C-alpha cells in the first residue's frame, strides 16, 4: 500500500515585529531576509563535523570542495583543470567531492533562524531554512574570497559543501551578516 | 605525527578560512 510520503510545499516565513528600527541588512535579516548573489557551483559530500574534525583537516576539506570544484567543473573564472580521477577526496577524512551541480544561479538569502538559498534559474529555494542546521563557512577575504561556500545540513547527504561562484562580495557580506545576524542573540558561554 | 595537514596535491590542500557561529560545533 502507499500510506503517507511527502508533502512537497516548503512555506514559512518568521515573523515578529519588536521594532523595524533596523539598519539595510539587519532589517530583512530580522524580517524578510537579505540576498545576495551565488552560483551553485559542485557539491562535496562531508560525512563529518567540526565536532569531529580536526582544525587544519575542516579548512582542507572545505578547500578541497572549493578547489578540485573550481579547478574542474564550469562555472570558475580561474582554473587549470587539476582533478585526482580515480583517488580519495582528500584523505577520505569526509564524504567525497561529487561534482553534479555545478552552474546553477541561487541567491544567498540570510535569516534570523533561516539561511536558505533561493534558485534565480527559476527552480525553487534549495538549502535549509534553519539556522541550526548548518556547519560551514568558507569566505571573508582569503585565497578563496574569490570562490566562497558553506557547509549545512543537506537535503541529500548528511553534510554537505556547496560552492558558490561569482560572489562580488558575498565572501564576507554574508559571513560578517549571518554571523553577527545570530550574534544578536549570541552567547558569551560558548564557541 | 606533525606535517602540517593530512596530504596536499593539485586538488587538495587547505587554504582558506571556514566558520560560522555556535550553531553545530563551538570551535
Amino acid at each position: 500500500g502507499q500510506l503517507g510520503g511527502e508533502e512537497w510545499t516548503r512555506h514559512g516565513s518568521f515573523v515578529n515585529k519588536p521594532t523595524r528600527g533596523w539598519l539595510h541588512p539587519n532589517d530583512k535579516v530580522m524580517g524578510p531576509g537579505v540576498s545576495y548573489l551565488v552560483r551553485y557551483m559542485g557539491c562535496v559530500e562531508v560525512l563529518q563535523s567540526m565536532r569531529a574534525l580536526d582544525f587544519n583537516t575542516r579548512t582542507q576539506v572545505t578547500r578541497e570542495a572549493i578547489s578540485l570544484v573550481c579547478e574542474a567543473v564550469p562555472g570558475a573564472k580561474g582554473a587549470t583543470r587539476r582533478r585526482k580521477p580515480c583517488s580519495r577526496p582528500l584523505s577520505s577524512i569526509l564524504g567525497r567531492s561529487n561534482l553534479k551541480f555545478a552552474g546553477m544561479p541561487i541567491t544567498l538569502t540570510v535569516s534570523t533562524s533561516s539561511l536558505n538559498l533561493m534558485a534565480a534559474d527559476c527552480k525553487q529555494i534549495i538549502a535549509n531554512h534553519h539556522m541550526q542546521s548548518i556547519s560551514f563557512a568558507s569566505g571573508g577575504d582569503p585565497d578563496t574570497a574569490e570562490y566562497v561556500a558553506y557547509v549545512a545540513k543537506d537535503p541529500v547527504n548528511q553534510r554537505a559543501c556547496h560552492i558558490l561562484e561569482c560572489p562580488e562580495g558575498l565572501a564576507q557580506d554574508v559571513i560578517s551578516t549571518i554571523g553577527q545576524a545570530f550574534e544578536l542573540r549570541f552567547k558569551q558561554y560558548l564557541r | 605525527r606533525a606535517k602540517w595537514d593530512t596530504a596536499n596535491n593539485p586538488l587538495y590542500k587547505e587554504a582558506t578560512s571556514t566558520f560560522t557561529n555556535i550553531t553545530y560545533r563551538g570551535t
